[PDB]
């Protein structure tokens, strides 16, 4: 017998149950049933990701969109506000207007990554009892791969610390949560880089999965030179959260990042007999254009096109982007250094073969990023600019 | 009559001892055959040890095979019934067989002599399962044909039953 | 080329792969199925519900996540697995192992159906159902599995795969949904398994059961049961196709009316006496009459909806259903008299109906207390529920001439001299046997296939031997050895041990020894 | 209405009268009926189905339809047929709901069931052997 | 108000939870709560997938290892039991010892496969965001790609199908579950490889995706002419199940099967540039090594080595064994004329590198099944006789 | 080789990877936190319970999966 | 074992009596604690973890350990240190349960937490300041 009362159920118990229900009105007292009815849906149903996620934030109504009154009870030493417009440099008339495309909040984000956390380690068994790794190419195994491949993490964990400033500073809750998913495939990223080299350290014998090494090549070789400079700029330079969330996703990650991830280690891998890289960059290449879709809404559908501060925000997004794009170009004219260690392979490998990778990276970013902002940008411009670095 | 334990009894122990002296392929098809003409469907020899008599073929079954694979060549196991003959010419005798019996109650008494004298390890199982379903479609299709068409007091005489108590 | 694309977001939905199945199948003379078969007729066939394999596999995780979440996380906190009227929780320890070993018998069956198919939508359909009954035989398994966790007599919940094989009234359900789906025509199973047993019967015995045991406090088994049943949706729609086809041509349509009665009489000459026994002697709250439910999903929806609407097309009302309605109002009071007089071969904790019971059954089977309830009563008297007593009832049925006979067929119990359900005894002898039929329905299919049922029943099997030896030697006790699974009531107190079980002598007759 | 009633005609009576009628010789033999039957499991989704599509939409197409509560699951009888628009559920659940969303709760049919888009349908009609009544 | 009684529930209601608390005992009547606690664990402890599925199936004594008595209920016209020892030439003490290595009862099965369902899909709407199609060679995606893996579905197809007799005559109940599952994934090998190309299709403009050259490739190009006759024969040739489990998994798929999935389609995706290939070959190779586990339990662990009757097993798997690895010999040396037609890249798809891809499965399959039931075989022997067929 | 590989099967689990993730940060000047602080010790520590995304994912998943259950079925 | 119970000392009092004790000159400061305190959520794996692994073999090993029920979830206390090994609750479950499962149902606690292995432990121990 415990010391404390073994309380009866009011659902269960039935003196408990009777006094509820003699208690409960034999009508409902509203017809209003939809949980945050008042909120105005982007499509044609209010979904539930907006119902869930949709002012959780308690701005007030001297912060664009919000619905409380006053003061924060309590500000930071000499009054800076708990959140304010001091935070960043756009404006609008709602900072509530994000959407990210893909309609997340928690539970649905958490269930994919379960599914492909769980696939991925049933795919490692198997791919083990297969055997398919005795194909790959040894140099590009040993001296690419497993070195600037690696370093490549590190590009992904700074990028992941970005947000930490973003998660603590933005002003509403659709972008806190597209700030801090991203953040977490950002990390996955870095850790699936360093789950697939410590997987070929399990299968060839004198494979070394330390990142010794990458850390040495990303902190000096002058091959990831200037992306290091970008990336510790972005983290720690600054501390305007769209300056952030833009430059970190929609300019560097989106050039220099899919370059390296996209065009380098996913598309060589299929040159160089690679059959075990492919499964990992498909997760980083599903994870950035997931972002995208939100990454998107939140500079494009919002901000570049807000009925009152569109142009306004134009003009610093178009100063950012002319700014963070040289410092993307240079990290690529110092990345595509990397081509003189790699085997030749036409159409891949040589001159020709890396302008067309540069021609898709500037290309696409042109048309997904540049002209819904209206940047103008040559894209042959900045191919010759890269190709300068190519070693012929 | 006092019936033994079910899975564990004299019967079965007995006819186990007997099994266990079978030497040859020769001899355990012979075995196996009588056992199962004796035994076994409603047209068998006898009903004495009606309980026992499944688990008692299914040994003969055991001894028949694995003197099959220690003393037949490969190619016997695949093409040859244990009676020497070759399993095809069995399954084109047998079809043929049925398909000319002249009714139903010939047709059901070839395919039960089939099963008791070919069942496996008789005939290899791939001919035997083939043949099998061949007999069985042209066993079914006879007797479904015009199924409600005998009363009742004239399908006890076709089948010859002896009868015992009918109820008012 | 290598700078322009279509980068739009696409996939592939199911139904885009299911455009192209059909010409997975290719020519070759062996294209055959491997099983006898009547039908021949054309069956080159659309599946309704287009479903390829990774949508089969959302499909069935989705429904399994709610269930498992609602059983394990939910019900478990609030302690309903012993929340449940003692009868109805020993009630579902035989009707979740028995429809399991429906269930899975339908895996073979449906895997004849994928075999005899021709087309291959057809065969990617039933495969979809061949794996939906491996899942339904691992939920009906799982309800047992959570009661031998929560419920407060885990005995016989925990090892009815081995226990059941001791008692008669699990003979005859390995022919209902079992024997007579899976040996016999591989076609006629669209027949049999689909266009009786799923359309007809699995209404009633997996969705109609779910109210019957939420008014006895089990919400266990509904979150299983009804989840079950979602799937049934397909396989009818599998079997249908295959019996349109049947019906177009005249040749193998001759065979569809004869079919049709055999399965029907097959199946509810079990189900109805059984299904009607679990439901109102096993359980304390009653959600209706039986034969009302019966009558309301086998007689007027299955009959009227499927059935009647065929007549359209020649399909006739089974020769049998007069027979069948007969058994719908008093088989399962009849087979009350068997299971409570042979209660020591069970499984299962019997309760005698008490005083609410019984006005409640004259009231809604007039006559039921002349009958049956005066009986109850006279057996209770003479102590059927107390261990010390000496008595069990089906001395007491010899000694007064009230035989137990079981059909050489159906293996269903008969007791002419109490039976008001439809039946009478036939006894012949054949080559030296003698075999005891109980209609005309299965005393037909006896005397055309006498190879086909040759089943030996309990007392050929026990003949002689003494009932606490045969239930010891088929492990029918408790974890202490000696105290018996089955019981005659349902409290906590004087539970029946093997010794008292001797103490009564009974031993098992020859019933045809007299003729 | 009144006849699709889970409770309609026979099951009415009880005692005497329900035996005299379940053992009438014209009810020996089974009767054609132009309706069907549709089980649905209750759950959060179904119960807003239940009380915002086929209790206001559906039964203002088809005012023969009867729902009726069987603690664990809603039974609903009409005559000819019962669709419900996985479109138009998704719509009102404001979250993806497929047609294959909608069969995780279908729990029973008795009818010739199928599907049209974003439509599920159970009707009377005997597909592949009634004839098409239009060429359109 | 409905016609029908509103039915109390027992568990809320409080006059029916208060009589059903009379009712219930204040006590357990047996402490024995382990679902079929009788079953012999194959592990340390009796597993879920154990207790779930063991003895479902309700065998008789007269079928070794069945715990019932007695005959059958209803047999087939002529006396076939519904199940019986006449379905196969094989023999044990026990029918029941077989154990899936990976634990597979139903739902652990489709939650695997769901996330996998899912996954794909979202991977898809990527990749053709990405536009990581652009870099394919034109002649692999559209002369070998569509139109030979194209016809691989059809090995798969008929694979699958070769299970429909398997899943009605097997006579346990955790063979079954092996034999079902193994089906599915089959199945769904074939319908993966058409997903594949209707999604190329949706990519490419003029790419066909319709199973027409397929189809017509499988049943009357010389390249599949051995592989189609083997799957004929395994498939609507023989009933004795274990022979088609074990021709089908253990020989077959084992050597054609793997050699043209993994050493022919996914290892040359990764030489000519194919980033899409690798995703779903990645999941029929985990699909094959997830089924033969469970088929080395069923036929090394239980048959090849049951206490009675193993070497009598032997003997049929060592006849079964030189009759079909005969017959995928000469599908491989049939295959192997593919390469004629693929552009040479040296170590891959010259004379050297086929020659390494043949010892890579037949050195496998020896290790993996041969050793394992004492067949003799000569790797060397079996490669030269694939590479005659290998046009130089 | 081309032909000789250890064939066990092996993946890599939570606790293998989280094992280096000290090693992912990297020296430089900026390297600091944006926000005012009192405190400016020496906080160079292990984290006690080992997650990785993937994981972490998964953790969450499977307790949401239970929950909605509970709520939405039963 | 008593001090452990949820109304241990003055949570056995009442009205005026536990007023004076409440508001007792000496019980305006807090009083070191040498205990753990450990809450799972009810379920049908805690629930077998804490009938056949808590109540059995932990408290064999820690005779001071309290279980009491609060409906929804269990609430444990101990002297010392309390720790539950997943591979033991994974042998009784019949199916995998790692340590980071054991988690899915650890639903509070009072102490420091740690895993060595497959154990989950709470303890007193105030690591990285204690020796
Ligand atoms: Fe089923
Ligand atoms: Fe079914």
């Amino acid at each position: 017998p415990q010391s404390s009362q073994v309380t009866k159920r009011g659902l269960t118990d039935p003196e408990r149950a009777a006094i509820i229900a003699a208690a409960v009105p034999d009508h409902a007292l509203d017809t209003q049933r939809k949980y945050h009815y008042f909120i105005q849906p982007r499509w044609k149903r209010l979904s539930e990701y907006e119902q869930l996620s949709c002012y959780a934030q308690p701005n007030p109504d001297w912060i664009a969109g919000g619905l409380d009154w006053g003061d924060w009870t309590q500000k930071f030493h000499g009054g800076r506000p708990s959140w304010g417009n001091e935070s960043t440099e756009l404006r609008t008339t709602d900072w509530y207007r994000h959407r990210d495309p893909a309609r997340r909040w928690h539970h649905p984000y958490v269930k994919d990554k379960s599914e492909e956390a769980r696939y991925t380690q049933r795919f490692l068994a198997a791919y083990s009892s297969e055997g398919s790794i005795r194909t790959i190419d040894p140099y590009w195994r040993d001296e690419i791969l497993n070195k600037y491949f690696g370093a490549l993490l590190y590009s992904e964990y700074g990028l992941f610390n970005a947000h930490s400033s973003v998660g603590r500073d933005c002003l509403s809750d659709t972008i806190r949560q597209t700030a801090v998913f991203a953040a977490l495939d950002k990390v996955d990223n870095a850790q699936m880089i360093q789950m697939e080299r410590l997987f070929i350290a399990k299968l060839v014998p004198g494979f070394d999965a330390s990142t010794d090494v990458p850390k040495k090549i990303w902190t000096t070789d002058p091959i990831y030179s200037g992306a290091r400079a970008t990336v510790q700029e972005i983290w720690q330079g600054v501390q305007d959260w769209n300056e952030i969330l833009w430059a970190g996703h929609a300019v560097y990650d989106a050039t220099f990042g899919q370059f390296a991830r996209r065009e380098f280690f996913q598309r060589l891998a299929t040159v160089y007999g690679d059959t075990l890289t492919p499964f990992f960059t498909a997760q980083s290449q599903t994870y950035f254009q997931t972002t995208r879709g939100a990454i998107d809404d939140l500079f494009v559908y919002c901000l570049a096109n807000d009925s009152e501060f569109g142009a306004h925000n134009r003009t610093f997004l178009n100063a950012w982007t002319e700014h963070y794009l040289a410092s993307s170009v240079a990290a690529l004219k110092d990345f595509v250094g990397l081509y003189a260690k790699v085997e030749k392979v036409a159409g891949a490998t040589d001159r020709a073969g890396v302008s067309e990778a540069l021609q898709r990276v500037f290309g696409d970013w042109k048309i997904d990023y540049a002209d819904k902002i209206g940047f103008r940008v040559d894209v042959d411009q900045k191919v010759d600019a890269v190709l300068a670095g190519y070693k012929n | 009559a006092k019936r033994e334990p079910i899975h564990d009894n004299s019967i079965r122990t007995e006819w186990e001892a007997k099994i266990a002296k079978l030497t040859s392929v020769d001899q355990a098809t012979k075995f196996i055959q009588d056992f199962r003409l004796a035994y076994t469907s409603p047209f068998r020899k006898s009903y004495d040890i009606d309980v026992d008599y499944q688990y008692i073929e299914r040994k003969i079954e055991e001894k028949l095979s694995v003197l099959k694979t220690e003393k037949l060549p490969v190619a016997d196991l695949i093409t040859k019934a244990t009676t020497g003959e070759d399993a095809a010419a069995v399954e084109a005798t047998w079809i043929a067989k049925i398909k000319a019996a002249k009714s139903k109650y010939e047709a059901e008494r070839i395919h039960i002599e089939f099963r008791q004298l070919y069942k496996p390890p008789v005939l290899p199982v791939n001919v035997f399962l083939r043949t099998d379903a061949a007999l069985g479609t042209v066993l079914m299709e006879i007797r479904n044909t015009d199924y409600y068409g005998t009363p009742l007091e004239g399908l006890r005489k076709e089948r010859g039953v002896k009868v015992l108590h009918l109820q008012a | 080329d290598a700078l322009k694309v279509n980068r739009a977001p696409v996939g592939v939905e199911p139904q885009e792969v299911h455009k192209w199945l059909q010409s997975f199948n290719w020519d070759f003379k062996e294209n055959r199925t491997k099983y006898p078969t009547k039908y021949h007729m054309a069956n080159e066939t659309k599946e309704q519900f287009k479903v390829i394999a990774k949508e089969y596999a959302r499909m069935e995780a989705a429904k399994d996540e709610r269930q498992f979440g609602t059983l394990l996380d939910g019900l478990t906190r609030l302690g309903a697995g012993n929340k449940v009227h003692p009868r109805w929780g020993e009630t579902m320890k035989v009707i979740s192992n028995f429809l399991e070993v429906g269930e899975y018998n339908a895996i073979a069956a449906s895997a004849m159906l994928w075999d005899s198919a021709t087309a291959a939508e057809q065969k990617n359909g039933y495969l979809a159902q061949v794996l939906d009954e491996i899942r339904h035989t691992h939920q009906c398994a799982f309800i047992n599995h959570y009661y031998s966790k929560h419920y407060h007599d885990p005995a016989g919940h925990n090892d009815a795969r081995r226990t059941r094989a001791i008692g008669p009234l699990w003979k005859g359900m390995k022919r209902v949904f079992a024997d007579g789906f899976i040996s016999g025509d591989a076609v006629e199973c669209s027949v049999n398994l689909q266009l009786v047993g799923e359309a007809c019967f699995t209404n009633p015995l997996i969705v109609a059961v779910t109210e019957w045991a939420s008014a006895n406090g089990d919400e266990i088994t509904p979150t299983v049961f009804l989840s079950v049943e979602t799937d049934e949706l397909r396989h009818m729609a599998n079997g249908y196709q295959t019996v349109v086809s049947i019906a177009n041509d005249p040749a193998s349509a001759k065979f569809l009316n004869t079919d049709l009665n055999n399965a029907f009489w097959t199946q509810q000459k079990y189900f109805t006496p059984v299904l009607g026994y679990l439901f109102e002697y096993g359980s304390k709250f009653k959600v209706e009459p039986w034969v009302k439910t019966w009558n309301r999903w086998v007689y007027e929806d299955w009959g009227g909806i499927w059935i009647g609407r065929l007549g359209k097309y020649g399909v006739e009302s089974p020769a049998s259903l007069r027979d069948a309605k007969r058994d719908a109002y008093w088989a399962h009071h009849d087979l009350a008299l068997a299971a409570y007089a042979m209660w020591p071969l069970g499984f299962a904790r019997l309760a005698l109906p008490d005083e609410e019971d019984q006005a409640w059954f004259e009231a809604n089977y007039p006559g039921w207390a002349d009958h049956y309830g005066k009986i109850f009563n006279e057996w209770k008297k003479l102590g059927y529920e107390d261990p010390k007593s000496g008595f069990i009832p089906y001395q007491w049925l010899l000694a007064n001439g009230h035989d137990v006979y079981i059909d050489r067929v159906s293996q269903v119990p008969f007791i002419p001299s109490l039976a008001k359900g439809t039946g009478s005894l036939r006894v012949h002898e054949f080559n030296g046997k003698k075999h005891s039929l109980t209609d005309d329905w299965g005393e037909r299919q006896w005397l055309i296939e006498p190879e086909r049922y040759e089943c030996h029943n309990v007392f050929e099997q026990y003949e002689g031997r003494e009932l606490s030896e045969v239930i010891a030697e088929g492990h029918g006790v408790r974890s202490d050895g000696k105290t018996l699974i089955a019981q005659p009531h349902t409290r906590g107190d004087n539970l029946w041990t093997l010794e008292d079980i001797k103490r009564a002598g009974c031993v098992f007759p020859d019933p045809l020894a007299k003729f | 209405s009144a006849h699709n009633a889970y409770n309609a005609g026979i099951m009415q009576k009880t005692g005497k009268a329900f035996a005299d009628e379940f053992f009438a010789e014209e009810n020996q033999v089974v009767h054609e009926s132009n309706a069907v039957v549709l089980v649905l499991m209750k759950s959060d989704e179904i119960d807003a189905i239940i009380e915002d599509i086929v209790l206001k939409g559906g039964k203002a197409k088809n005012p023969s339809i009867v729902v009726e509560d069987k603690a664990g699951f809603w039974w609903i009888k009409a005559d000819g047929a019962i669709e419900i628009d996985a479109a138009e559920a998704g719509e009102l659940l404001g979250k993806p709901f497929s047609v294959y969303d909608l069969l995780i709760g279908v729990s029973a049919t008795v009818g010739r069931a199928y599907t049209l888009g974003t439509k599920f349908t159970i009707t009377s009609e005997l597909m592949g052997l009634d004839r098409a009544l239009t060429d359109i």
